[PDB]
RNA sequence: GCUAAACCUAGCCCCAAACCCACUCCACCUUACUACCACAACCUUAGCCAAACCAUUUACCCAAAUAAAGUAUAGGCGAUAGAAAUUGGGCGCAAUAGAUAUAGUACCGCAAGGGAAAGAUGAAAAAACCAAGCAUAAUAUAGCAAGGACUAACCCCUAUACCUUCUGCAUAAUGAAUUAACUAGAAAUAACUUUGCAAGGAGAGCCAAAGCUAAGACCCCCGAAACCAGACGA
RNA sequence: CCGAGCCUGGUGAUAGCUGGUUGUCCAAGAUAGAAUCUUAGUUCAACUUUAAAUUUGCCCACAGAACCCUCUAAAUCCCCUU
RNA sequence: ACUGAACUCCUCACACCCAAUUGGACCAAUCUAUCACCCUAUAGAAGAACUAAUGUUAGUAUAAGUAACAUGAAAACAUUCU
RNA sequence: UCUCUUACUUUUAACCAGUGAAAUUGACCUGCCCGUGAAGAGGCGGGCAUAACACAGCAAGACGAGAAGACCCUAUGGAGCU
């Protein structure tokens, strides 16, 4: 990615991971299944329902996506009536 | 032409090192030398041997004929 | 630091005039493989890793830190025995030599930092004198820093410039963090 | 190395034990300056030390000089006519004592 | 040329020190008096150890040749003076061989003496009065 | 360039006391800038290197060498300035006392080879020293005898000591 | 650096760059979590437990009406119009222990919050402000310095 | 398969005193 | 060789010239003076320079659109070239990605 | 004791300020520097390179610093590209350095074109020691050249040169005649460490569910065959 | 010095390939694998290091871990005590 | 029985024998701020250290006084001869 | 040409005199036999030999010197041709 953009000198964003993930402002990732939407005809139900969730991101995924993007993806935001409020802070977490 | 002192300085005090080997000065006596008074040598002269000298003898015993001779022609002029 | 702007600049391999051709084909001959004859290896070649254009160290420290500084210094000196108060800065005369004898007199040692504060409104006696004193030295208040007060062994300030000195150092502490440049109009700054 | 310097046989000064020990050490010059760090250490081996250090050996004839200098130094002379230099620089009160001691029980 | 190196000169003198008394040019050009310097230094630390073990077989050879000329062997000698709980290390006896040959005889007498009341000792089977010369002490 | 030798002529000795053997004479020196070679010319120096003046200047006339007349004349300014300046008595009652040949300023040309290749050749100089010291030219050290083999091989044997002991 | 390879050279591939296999990021599906995130609406939240702090410290005035300038000038709030805000929420948290009676002015309310100022006997009321006002009521003074 | 010579240049074999 | 053979000739430094006396003098210009000035005001040199800090790429950057119209020719190509050099530098090269 | 060594000042670099020279007589576009006779200029840059290949694609100056923002947006939707409204003199070099520069000269090339090196007294010239290499002064059984030693230089005993790439490697394989000078780790996110202030931090913008501000500390050198554009050559 | 002349410029082209990489001292410190136009290279894992938080880890005894194939060894897993 | 290690004991001392890598304690010289004033101190900076790139420049060696190179004769230096 | 080579002349050569290169070179105080290193030892092990120092020859060894590397393989290196 670009470390230092030749315009103004700054980081840039890699796009192709913004419109892939979400991530929350605690610090995980959520992504969906990859082939969700393939041949659904041949998979079984509990395949399926598998498939359809939306997942978090191990710790190196995660530290990877966060180098790819840019401190303004990293701040807090107080959406209207985002779907995934409740999900920004962690509760009853020790280490 | 290098800009710096203290390589300079120590190459000097090198150089009088290798001068001193190659000539030697010619001895003198330690009297004709930096940090010397004779009166605090001699009391530690008693104090080296461990002996109570009376010290105005001590100082008669080290000053010799010869010397009073030459002493006195010197300061004649 | 923060004024500094270094001047110093070398001209790289890219830099250096000429250096186009392949000095030799790399193959035929005995001699060891080159591609120009400005690389950093050969004589009269350009720097490797060398000073580059004009360089800024500006940087600045938080204001309250700045604050914190003139306070400490303050308090350096008057703990040491090194800090004066002073009504006005008036001479009988403007012989610059009775100043110096005063110091002398009155144990304030070699340098002394004189502060008034006004620069307009300084009087025209120790103006004189100071004009011609290379150790002593007059500033207005707002000139105050930190670098001047230590370099000097003494620091002379007035009754005026002491009650200003308080105003100002006492805001820093005991005011929000600013919503806008102070420069700016408030309900209640200047 | 060994071969590459020179060599003595172990040996006292005049059979030293024999009759009664003499203490070897006969000669102590300090240079030492007013201001400046390097001399700091020792300057303060001035205010305390030197004076029951020259009563613990009254053998030792100490010289102190007092002079603007970038290194100080302490040279020891001995008996047999042997001059020893060493610069004290920037050390402790407690390592310079230390350095003191170990001239004054040598030949 | 903002920093330059000042006094090599002086940081080339620490190896041409040591190099002095080689011969050949490697006593005088640096690239190659660094590197025998370097072996001469190892060579000297490594020969600690070859010192001391040195010293003991000359040491050995001395008192072998002492123990010879009075007529018995090395182990002989050595052996026995233990089991008299006399404890002279090979340094000694190697010295009083050489310096107090008196003394070293008597040594090669009292040696043999033990030798043979440790032979009267082997030709018995059983309890017999024990040997004047064989008798330990005990420390509590 | 170093000219040292040339300085040596200027040296001023304080008169000596009656009491004292007499001093011998002593004259230095050179030519510099000989079109030959350095090597070349240490083997004439070598040559005249214990002689005297005249015994020397035998040698050096039939010697076929060109550096050979040089060196002649070298040997014959300085026998003519020691009786002139230096207040030598006779001419003839000197010896060569050190003779020497250092490398001179050299200049560098081009020599061409085969195909387009080349060397550098260097026109050789060199510089020629000589001393004289007035009086008779020193006897040569005698050849060692049986003697004194035999008497310096008794000494070694007395040196021995046991070693690595008290 | 280690040994000699493309490491050592400096020549290492990009970030993401699983050495020739689908990368991790490219090979799962996109989907729209951040699809229109910019033309979103942002309210920042005061909470009635923040409301109430700020009143006895006397930071925020009760015997005046609060609007958004009111709240900003008390330092109760930061808003960043540029960021998307579209003003300051109230919401529901310290409702108990709210004991004051203001007339108070917000974009967005809950409910509970609303009942929580009229209990008091203070009012309410929601008013819409669009970008270009909301610049100007947060910080007035730069905008008189406008000339506009 | 063929290295062309190379010259240096004549200005050094030209030094005089 | 390569070392000198005497001492150079000394250096004084006069500490009490008036730029060593006043300097550092209206640093505190701002929270001393109303905050009429920033101390940023008192920095003196080039244009693209003025109370600004950075790396060399974005130093070139700013130089070239700051003072891009009116340096020389040769120098403006040095310049764009400099800036392309870098920029793959910086993107392509190095220890860490 | 030779060869040498040593030097400080010519000048130069980066800024700021300020809009620059176009020049007695004669000659000079013909074969320029030669007194003196019947055609005409404006026309998309490409390519290396990145994409670990390559084929669409890959930042390059356009007229206010900051911020908006690496945002909207674009893109084999991937590498990557990327707005706008709006806001507003010297901690420099000092003769292998610094310009190539004592000079675009000498020299090299048919031409375009390439392109050096070097100097040092003193107020006045109308006045001491240190690189390599050698010399002083060749050599005497035996062996990585030394170490342990020794009364003693050698003799005695112990001891498979260095760097780099390979699992070993003694040695195998690259590299070094030697001396002097020059010659190679440049930066972000995020963490940690130390300060200031603290539900707020920051000298607009930005962040904040103890955070925010500041500092400290992390990312090398030399080398192809090539490809393209414009000149020069029968 | 022509399977495509030479010069300047793009250009410090590019090089997963070769070569090199400059003071002292101390400390911890080695070989599960997977994908890859990939095996002269990367990325993930494993190992390694530093800092932090907190509680068990290693060695382990009983009990326990399959039939079929027509036949079964050194052993291994799990594991309180210590 | 004796000999026989860096194993172990003995008298003292103790951070002081792994590649890549990672952590740490110091520090040559130079410039700057302030000291100092026969060459240092505390800090701030940086073109900040070379036994090695068939490295680049200059000097001097080895091969080596080697390979190699050169003027027809006599004479009076008029001339003549081959 | 050979069986089967010989003799003489010139060039070279070797000596005296003048001028004076080049590749090469880690340092060398630079031996032989057997073993080891699987092949490959002047330098390692066991034996043997052995005052020092020029000049002339020879080509068995120094994996002898010098090159735009003959062959095989590799590069997500080129280029010409179809
Ligand atoms: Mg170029
Ligand atoms: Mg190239
Ligand atoms: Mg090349
Ligand atoms: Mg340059
Ligand atoms: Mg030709
Ligand atoms: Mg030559
Ligand atoms: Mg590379
Ligand atoms: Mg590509
Ligand atoms: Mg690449
Ligand atoms: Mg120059
Ligand atoms: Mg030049
Ligand atoms: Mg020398
Ligand atoms: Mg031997
Ligand atoms: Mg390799
Ligand atoms: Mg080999
Ligand atoms: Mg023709
Ligand atoms: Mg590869
Ligand atoms: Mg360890
Ligand atoms: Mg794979
Ligand atoms: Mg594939
Ligand atoms: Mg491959
Ligand atoms: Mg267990
Ligand atoms: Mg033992
Ligand atoms: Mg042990
Ligand atoms: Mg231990
Ligand atoms: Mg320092
Ligand atoms: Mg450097
Ligand atoms: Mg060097
Ligand atoms: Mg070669
Ligand atoms: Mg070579
Ligand atoms: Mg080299
Ligand atoms: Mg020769
Ligand atoms: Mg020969
Ligand atoms: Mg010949
Ligand atoms: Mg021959
Ligand atoms: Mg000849
Ligand atoms: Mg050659
Ligand atoms: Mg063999
Ligand atoms: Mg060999
Ligand atoms: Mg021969
Ligand atoms: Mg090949
Ligand atoms: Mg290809």
């Amino acid at each position: 990615l670009t470390y230092f953009s030749a315009r103004k000198g700054k980081r840039k964003t890699v796009k192709a991971v913004i419109d892939r993930f979400l991530r929350l402002h605690c610090g995980l990732w959520v992504r969906r299944k990859a082939g969700y939407k393939k041949k659904l005809w041949k998979k079984t139900p509990a395949r399926k329902k598998r498939l359809r969730e939306f997942v978090f991101c191990n710790k190196t995924q995660s530290k990877l996506l966060d180098k790819m993007t840019t401190s303004f993806w990293k701040r807090r935001n107080w959406y209207v009536d985002d779907p995934y409020q409740k999900y920004h802070d962690r509760t009853n977490l020790k280490v | 032409v290098k800009k710096g002192f203290r390589a300079a300085f120590r190459f000097q005090k090198e150089l009088e090192r290798q001068r001193l080997l190659r000539c030697p000065p010619p001895p003198v006596r330690r009297s004709e030398k930096p940090n010397w008074d004779y009166h605090a040598e001699i009391q530690a002269f008693g104090h080296r041997l461990q002996e109570n000298f009376s010290l105005d003898l001590l100082k008669t015993a080290f000053v010799n004929s010869c010397y009073i001779k030459s002493e006195e022609a010197k300061r004649q002029q | 630091n923060f004024k500094r702007i270094s001047y110093a600049k070398t001209k790289t391999r890219a830099e250096v005039r000429g250096g186009g051709r392949k000095p030799w084909p790399q193959k035929g001959t005995g001699r060891a493989r080159h591609g120009s004859i400005r690389s950093p290896l050969w004589r009269g070649g350009g720097v490797a890793h060398g000073p580059r254009g004009p360089t800024s160290y500006y940087y600045m420290l938080p204001m309250k830190v700045r604050a914190l500084g003139l306070k400490v210094a303050l308090t350096v000196k008057l703990a040491q025995d090194d800090l004066h108060i002073m009504d006005s800065l008036e001479l009988p005369t403007g012989d610059p030599q009775y100043l110096t004898e005063l110091a002398h007199y009155r144990r304030w040692g070699d340098s002394v930092l004189l502060v008034d504060l006004t620069h307009e409104e300084m009087p025209q006696s120790i103006v004189e004198a100071t004009s011609r004193l290379k150790t002593f030295n007059l500033i207005p208040a707002v000139g105050l820093n930190v670098h001047s007060m230590l370099k000097h062994q003494t620091l002379v300030l007035t009754l005026p410039t002491v009650a200003f000195l308080e105003d100002k150092l006492l805001w820093q502490d005991s005011r929000y963090r600013p919503l806008y440049p102070f420069s700016l109009p408030y309900s209640d700054f200047p | 190395t060994a071969r590459g310097t020179p060599s003595r046989f172990l040996a006292s000064v005049l059979h030293n034990g024999l009759g009664r020990y003499v203490q070897q050490l006969q000669r102590l010059s300090f240079s030492v300056s007013r201001d400046g760090a390097s001399s700091r250490g020792a300057r303060e081996f001035v205010e305390r030390e030197v004076i029951d250090f020259a009563r613990r050996n009254p053998g030792v004839v100490i010289y102190v000089n007092s002079r603007p200098c970038c290194v100080p130094r302490v040279v020891a002379e001995y008996l047999n006519g042997a001059v020893r230099e060493e610069s004290i620089h920037c050390k402790s009160v407690e390592e310079i004592s230390t350095l003191v001691q170990k001239l004054a029980d040598q030949s | 040329l903002r920093n330059r190196v000042t006094d090599r000169y002086f940081r080339i003198q620490e190896v041409l020190k040591h190099a002095r008394h080689f011969r050949g040019r490697k006593n005088r050009c640096y690239r190659l008096a660094v590197r025998t310097v370097i072996r001469a230094f190892v060579k000297c630390t490594k020969a600690r150890y070859l010192k001391k073990k040195n010293m003991r077989t000359l040491w050995i050879n001395r008192i072998t040749a002492a123990s010879q000329e009075h007529g018995l062997k090395y182990p002989a000698l050595i052996g026995n003076l233990v089991k008299c709980q006399v404890e002279l290390n090979r340094k000694v006896l190697a010295d009083l061989a050489i310096y107090e040959p008196k003394t070293f005889k008597s040594l090669a007498a009292l040696a043999s003496r033990r030798r043979h009341e440790g032979f009267a000792a082997a030709l018995g089977d059983g309890k017999e009065p024990e040997g004047i010369f064989s008798r330990v002490v005990q420390y509590h | 360039i170093s000219r040292k030798w040339e300085k040596k002529n200027k040296i001023v000795y304080p008169p000596q006391l009656p009491g004292e053997p007499r001093r011998p004479a002593e004259i230095y020196h050179c030519r510099r800038q000989i079109k030959y070679s350095k090597d070349k010319m240490w083997y004439l120096a070598k040559l005249i290197r214990g002689m005297s003046i005249d015994q020397a200047l035998a040698q050096l006339e039939f010697n076929d060498k060109k550096g050979a007349k040089i060196i002649k004349e070298v040997l014959l300014e300085a026998q003519d300035m020691a009786v002139r300046d230096h207040n030598v008595e006779f001419r003839s009652n000197l010896y060569i006392a050190e003779s020497t040949s250092g490398r001179g300023q050299c200049l560098k040309r081009i020599r061409y080879h085969g195909r387009g290749r080349f060397g550098i050749m260097e026109k050789v100089y060199c510089h020629y020293f000589v001393k004289l010291v007035e009086g008779p030219p020193p006897p040569p050290e005698p050849p060692k005898t049986a003697v004194a083999h035999a008497k310096e091989y008794i000494q070694q044997l007395r040196s021995r000591t046991i070693v690595h002991t008290l | 650096r280690g040994h000699k390879g493309e490491r050592q050279r400096g020549t290492r591939p990009r970030l993401g760059f699983e050495g020739g296999q689908t990368p991790f990021y490219i090979r799962i599906p996109k989907y729209g979590f951040n699809e229109g995130h910019s033309f979103r609406r942002q309210y920042k939240p005061l909470s009635l437990n923040r409301l109430q702090y700020l009143i006895d410290l006397g930071r925020v005035d009760p015997s005046q009406p609060i609007d958004l300038t009111q709240l900003v000038n008390g330092r109760g709030v930061t808003i960043q119009p540029l960021k998307r805000d579209y003003g300051v929420q109230l919401v529901e948290e310290g409702a108990d222990t709210f004991t004051a009676k203001v007339n108070i002015e917000v974009q967005l309310a809950s409910e509970l919050a609303i009942a929580a100022i009229e209990k008091n006997g203070g009012v309410v009321t929601t008013a819409f402000y669009d970008p270009r006002s909301l610049d100007i009521v947060c910080k007035p003074v730069p905008f008189f310095l406008r000339g506009q | 398969r063929f290295t062309p010579p190379i010259y240096q240049p004549k200005f050094k074999t030209e030094k005089e005193f | 060789i390569g070392i000198r053979l005497t001492l150079p000739p000394p250096k004084v430094v006069d500490r009490w010239n008036e730029k060593r006396a006043m300097f550092g003098v209206y640093d505190n210009i701002g929270i001393l003076g109303n905050f009429e000035k920033h101390p940023k005001e008192l920095i003196r040199g080039p244009i693209w320079l003025r109370g600004w800090k950075g790396n060399e790429l974005q130093r070139c950057i700013r130089k070239r659109k700051m003072v891009g119209s009116r340096m020389f020719a040769d120098d403006l190509h040095n310049l764009n070239k400099r800036i392309r050099y870098l920029y793959k530098h910086f993107n392509r090269h190095g220890k860490f990605r």
